[PDB]
């Protein structure tokens, strides 16, 4: 059993530095690249950066270059992210994820997330357009979620489900490849710029947020999400 | 395919 275990909730003063951790179990730590993702309101997901644990090589989203430093402790099989000059804008849930599984790899295992509170006291990036932004349906309806890329990205699109108070869960990788344990009602299609996630019959347990992600170009990017909700 | 060397190899 593979697991990514993150350190507990944090609450800090503005201007502080903070190091949060992600400890692995059940596999060889140096196998797969680690990624850090910031969850903000919407919910919205942003990719911070990545570290290759075998040699410590990194790649960052330019937006977070002056803010976060990724590192690994190979002897402790633990990945770390260190923030500096923390402000109210950094209050968020931060997730660690590994980019692994059967080849070709994707963000298959995620940490449970770490809530970070910064207390007030007493241009060429691939754009992913998701539509419809909201789908209000009754269980048993058949739905299709769209993800349109700003330029051709071949089959480098992955789909995630994010339910309230939970970590993102990989549903489909590389536009159409199925994931072990994911129910057969979820399927994906598309290549180039138009990608579709289909849910053959919406179940009550499917309500939540759906995000698409591209991994063809740096920085890795997410769509703004489609909210799948119960029709009033 | 600029990310393949880092992510997949």
């Amino acid at each position: 059993e593979v697991q990514l275990q993150q350190s507990g909730p944090e609450l800090v003063k503005p201007g502080a530095s903070l190091k949060i951790s992600c400890k692995t179990s059940g596999y060889t730590f140096t196998d797969f690249t680690f990624h850090w993702v910031k969850l903000s309101h919407g919910p919205s997901l942003e990719w911070i950066g990545t570290i290759k644990p075998s040699n410590g090589d990194t790649a960052y989203n330019q937006k977070f270059k002056g803010k976060a430093t990724l590192s690994v402790d190979k002897s402790a099989s633990t990945a770390h992210i260190e923030f500096r000059s923390l402000t109210s804008e950094d209050s968020a849930v931060y997730f660690c994820a590994r980019f692994g599984g059967s080849y070709p790899y994707a963000m298959d295992y995620w940490g449970q997330g770490t809530s970070v509170i910064v207390s007030s006291g007493t241009a060429s990036d691939i754009v992913l357009t998701q539509s419809p932004a909201t789908l209000s349906v009754t269980p048993g309806d058949r739905v299709s979620l769209s993800c349109r890329a700003s330029q051709g990205i071949y089959n480098y699109v992955h789909w995630f489900q994010q339910k309230s108070h939970e970590s993102p869960r990989l549903l489909i990788k590389y536009a159409s490849q199925s994931i072990s344990g994911i129910p057969s009602r979820f399927s994906g299609s598309g290549s180039g710029t138009d990608f579709t996630l289909s849910i053959n019959s919406v179940e009550s347990e499917d309500f939540g947020m759906y995000f698409c992600q591209q991994t063809n170009k740096w920085p890795l990017t997410f769509g703004a999400g489609t909210k799948l909700e119960l029709k009033a | 395919n600029e990310t393949d060397v880092f992510l997949l190899n």
